[PDB]
């Protein structure tokens, strides 16, 4: 399963079952956005 | 001018002055790896899913870029096998007795190599926590590439060895140039002193006889200036230091093309993935994501490709490096040029950023006068009884009509069997009879 | 350039000790623009009888992309009065005046220099404290001396030191009511205001068209001390402004109230690329 | 074209300040200009009227907020990873690229990758070059292991085997004369 | 104008590429080589090229064939049909 | 004008992608002839 895990990247990439001690840098974790900001215009609206 | 009688003329100097070429060496390029996935599709799944129509790019890119890595190592493993001195003397705060040397440590590196490494402008790469010192501060200045790592996608690994087992083998190298720069094989090491070391060089190729070696402390005070005055001008004109900072500059801009494409368009309504996410509709977000996927998948190609030139390079010098330190630093060259100008007497080496820095001490001479000299001398009577000088020439003093000079430097000796050798006669050679030289004499 | 002069900073951001190419609206380097000066009028021994301006209602000069203008450059320095060259009195700063407009003519007796439709017209007003922006048609009115009447020379706005420049009290209405003794306005859509602080130093104004409208830049109220220009208003002109002139202004002085006002200059702009060095704390001192 | 903008109406009841969550990963709409960073409290440095601050590349380094402070962005962070493999042996570790190990937990929960699980065991350590999970610190010191991991460290497998161990390699010294 | 097909010398000025002139003269890289033939015989003499020996370009050859060549003085002594040989070797150069 | 840009532009990138080789191939050139420098300084130091 490509996905799975660091070595079956490792696997699927190389195209084998036995990949040589290939010793990846692999994807990286980014971080979760804890929250949200949001500043506008207050009180005042487009006037149609 | 040349004589047209047996004689000849000499121009033969009266001057050392010790000098120093001061070359560097690239041996490496710094090792770079790139998340593909991340630099291409920036976490944002809608990108990441039409990318696995493009799945073995990535694995080509990665690929190649650990291989290069791979390679690196491997030349800096087996440089530093050569560089490796097999018997040594310990370094001590006075090594050379009357010789100065800024090459020993402060309690680690060298003054010398401090030096160098402070006054080219190198940004720290951070292997301890090179991640946390980028939000509480931050970009130090503008373009920070050290930092952009953590955000664009690629990373800068570190190298295979500290700065102090780098000292260590520039160390030992430093202690063994007296011992093994004195006898033939490097089977055995002669632990001489650094003086009788650099007086045995002199009286060797810089072949200055016995007397003046021996009538001379002025010799060390003419090596201290010229190792004196190399330390001062690690200026714009010292043309090796230009050299270290090109290198430290190509490292900076491998890596700011990297940063600086992902700001690029190519064509698409912007250059961030969540912008046309958030403008744009499936069936045509999609075409809009594809122009960036393939900007950027090109873009990365194209370093990939400028990656391996440069290791190839680097691989080349490399061996070079290697070639000098076994031919200058372990032993006195009688090649000219190859270790600097002048005659080669004596060479180190410290670390410079990504490579090695040479110092290469020779002797250069100055004041020449000419001088009237004979190819041999025979016995008149005998004029089978023939003699040459062995390192040096005949020549008539005009203060015994013949003495002998050493070849490289002016300083009249009476003739003895120790500079000369006996010889079979010739046409040129010189029939006197009056006043005769011991070695002819019956 | 060297001093950035003219430069009108980007509109949506700011940088901090970067050099950087920008693709805006700048002058040329070396341009010399064109000077306008105004100067008092005819006073015959403390009566005030008769205006003396130059001849700028003819010239009527192409708006290609908008321009700037540098005032009041000559403050605080010795210069002559233009109406008696002989005399010499201390230069002091004055504000331009400006008709801008879609289409342009003539008047009744063939003298060009006519606005047809609406009209842009910038005034200052306050004795120089406040400008008033109006957009408007402007009606030529008739008897002596105006435009649909006889023996008309040029339009011009006044005002009196003796009377609308009391200190503490400025007439704030002067300087429009000339405007109006020429012309009839008709059918005008704002008139804004905008308080200018009494100095004497250096300013920049520039103005440019966009589908958003018609957008002023001064140095004021952002960078006084250095030149900067940053917007300060968008007017709501959107058929697109093709000529424009300078109003002459003459002052209603007397002889020993009259005084010498500075020359203001006036350069093109043109789409260009420059290299902006923006400081620490975000101003341009320096471009190429 | 202008610091101000044109946004629609939301609600006027939410948590969404820049003084509260100072110093995390937050989503931002500032104005028309969005994205993902880290804000905190940081010395004016731009034009004040200009409200937003870019750098050379183009992006936002700075912004001048409405409650009157400047904040300076910082590009919410990605954790480099690594594998060490030894196929021999079949075994694995973890280093955590240049980072801290107090930034690591066993479950990484707090990021995300889109690879579904991570390299299993049976805590972290800290070395030179970053954090590794898997390794068990050792006093040993070799020529070599096949497996360096930079800064003259080196990863020495066994010969059902345990996990690997850190280990230095050792600068052998010279016949001292 | 063009000289003959495909005058790349005088493309230039029209394509919009341009040939730089190099960085020495004629004149002062036949004094280099110049400088070069006259020490020959003297520095591939003796040991540093510290000094100088003056000698003759036969003398110089005579040298080098008693050394390297090891061929012993009483022929090279013995003959100067070794002149003629060098003489026809650096003729039949300049014909091919 | 509106396709005369049109037209243009397909020149404009065919010129700079020609003009770009060039430069890459101007520059491997100027490599190995540095190359070939040193060993000519070799060989007159050697041989001459």
């Amino acid at each position: 399963d490509c996905g799975f895990n660091d070595l079956s990247q490792l696997h699927c990439s190389y195209e084998s079952f036995d990949v040589e001690s290939g010793v990846y840098s692999v994807s990286s974790f980014e971080a979760k956005p804890s929250g949200s900001v949001v500043e506008q215009a207050e009180g005042v609206e487009c006037d149609f | 001018d040349q004589l047209n009688s047996s004689y000849f003329k000499l121009s033969i100097p009266t001057n050392f002055s010790f000098g120093v070429t001061q070359e560097y060496i690239q041996t490496t390029i710094q090792k770079v790896t790139v998340d593909c996935k991340q630099y291409v599709c920036n976490g944002f799944q809608k990108c990441e899913q039409l990318l696995r129509e493009y799945g073995q790019f990535c694995s080509k890119i990665n690929q190649a870029l650990h291989g290069a890595n791979l390679r690196q190592d491997d030349s800096v493993r087996n440089l530093f096998a050569s560089v490796k001195s097999s018997q040594s003397s310990p370094i001590i705060p006075g090594f050379g007795g009357d010789f100065n040397l800024t090459l020993l440590e402060p309690v680690a590196r060298s003054a010398i190599e401090d030096l160098l490494f402070d006054k080219v402008t190198i940004a720290d790469p951070g292997y301890m926590q090179g991640y946390d010192d980028c939000m509480q501060q931050g970009p130090a200045s503008a373009r920070d590439l050290i930092c952009a790592q953590y955000v664009a996608g690629y990373k800068v690994l570190p190298p295979l060895m500290d700065v102090n087992m780098e000292a260590a083998y520039t160390s030992s190298l430093l202690g063994s140039i007296a011992g093994v720069g004195w006898t033939a094989g490097l089977s055995s090491f002669a632990a001489i002193p650094f003086a009788q070391s650099i007086f045995y060089r002199l009286n060797g190729v810089g072949i200055t006889q016995q007397v003046l070696s021996e009538n001379q402390k002025l010799i060390a005070n003419k090596f201290n200036q010229a190792l004196g005055a190399m330390q001062t001008g690690f200026t714009t004109t010292n043309e090796a230091f230009q050299k270290v900072q090109d290198a430290v500059n190509n490292n900076a801009q491998a890596l700011s093309k990297l940063a600086s494409e992902l700001s690029n368009t190519f064509g698409a309504i912007s250059a961030s993935i969540g912008d046309i996410i958030q403008r744009l509709d499936p069936p045509e977000q999609d075409a809009q994501i594809d122009r960036l996927i393939n900007g950027r998948l090109t873009t990365l190609n194209a370093f990939v490709a400028q990656q391996l030139v440069r290791s190839e390079s680097a691989a080349l010098s490399a061996q070079l490096a290697k070639d000098k330190v076994n031919e200058c630093v372990k032993a006195q060259s009688k090649r000219s040029g190859f270790c600097g100008q002048g005659t080669h007497i004596v060479s180190f080496v410290v670390n410079a950023p990504n490579g090695l820095y040479f110092m290469h001490v020779g002797y250069y001479p100055s004041n020449h006068i000419e001088v009237v000299s004979a190819y041999g001398l025979c016995d008149a009577a005998n004029p089978t009884n023939c003699i040459a000088p062995v390192n040096g020439y005949f020549i008539k003093t005009n203060n015994d009509e013949w003495s002998y000079t050493g070849s490289s430097f002016y300083a009249p000796e009476p003739i003895t069997s120790l500079n000369t050798k006996y010889v079979a006669p010739q046409v040129t050679y010189q029939n006197i009879s009056t006043n005769l030289p011991p070695p002819l004499l019956g | 350039v060297s001093k950035a002069d003219g430069i009108i900073y980007p509109q949506g951001r700011t940088y901090s000790n970067i050099t950087i190419t920008y693709q805006g609206l700048f002058p040329y380097q070396g341009d010399h623009g064109d000077m306008y000066v105004y100067s008092a009028g005819h006073a015959t021994g403390t009566t005030p009888q008769k205006l003396f301006v130059a001849n700028y209602s003819q010239d009527v000069k192409q708006f290609a992309n908008g321009f700037v203008v540098r005032i009041g450059a000559a403050a605080n320095s010795t210069g002559t009065v233009i109406i008696s060259p002989s005399t010499s009195a201390t230069i002091r700063k004055i504000y331009p005046a400006f008709m801008l407009g879609s289409s342009v003519g003539n008047f009744s007796d063939g003298k060009m220099g006519r606005f047809f439709n609406h009209t842009l017209v910038l005034l200052p007003d306050g004795c120089g404290t406040l400008l008033r922006a109006f957009y408007c048609i402007l009606e030529p009115r008739s008897g002596n001396h105006c435009p649909a009447g006889n023996s008309y020379t040029s339009f011009a706005t006044y005002h009196t030191p003796a009377t609308d420049c009391s200190d503490g009290n400025y007439n704030r209405n002067a300087s429009l009511n000339s405007f109006k003794e020429y012309f009839n306005l008709r059918n005008c859509t704002f008139m804004y205001t905008y308080n200018i602080t009494e100095d004497e130093i250096l300013e920049w104004f520039g103005i440019t068209q966009t589908a958003q409208g018609v957008h002023l830049f001064s140095s004021r109220y952002v960078d006084l001390y250095g030149g900067n220009m940053f917007q300060f208003a968008t007017l709501p002109v959107y058929d697109t402004i093709k000529y424009y002139s300078i109003i002459p202004h003459s002052i209603r002085s007397i002889q020993s109230d009259r005084k010498a006002w500075a020359a203001f200059y006036v350069y093109k702009l043109q789409p260009l690329t420059f290299l902006l060095d923006f400081s620490v704390d975000g101003y341009i001192r320096r471009a190429i | 074209t202008d610091t101000n903008s044109v946004c629609p109406k939301l609600e006027f009841a939410n948590d969404t300040k820049i003084a509260s969550q100072l110093g995390n990963c937050v989503e931002y709409s500032l104005y028309g200009v969005s994205g993902r960073g880290v804000f905190q409290n940081c010395t004016a440095v731009g034009v004040r009227q200009q409200r937003f601050v870019y750098d050379a590349y183009q992006n936002l380094v700075g912004y001048y907020s409405d409650d009157g402070n400047y904040y300076c962005l910082r590009a919410c962070v990605s954790v480099p990873v690594s594998v060490i493999y030894d196929k021999e042996t079949k075994t694995h570790a973890t280093l955590f690229g240049s980072v801290a190990c107090e930034h690591i937990s066993s479950t990484m929960s707090q990021y995300s990758r889109s690879t579904r699980s991570m390299l299993k065991r049976r805590g972290p350590l800290q070395t030179p070059v970053g954090c590794v999970l898997g390794l068990v610190n050792s006093s040993l010191f070799v020529e070599d292991c096949k497996l360096p991991l930079g800064q003259s460290l080196c990863a020495l497998p066994d010969t059902v085997p345990g996990e690997m161990r850190l280990a230095s390699i050792a600068f052998n010294h010279p016949i001292q004369v």
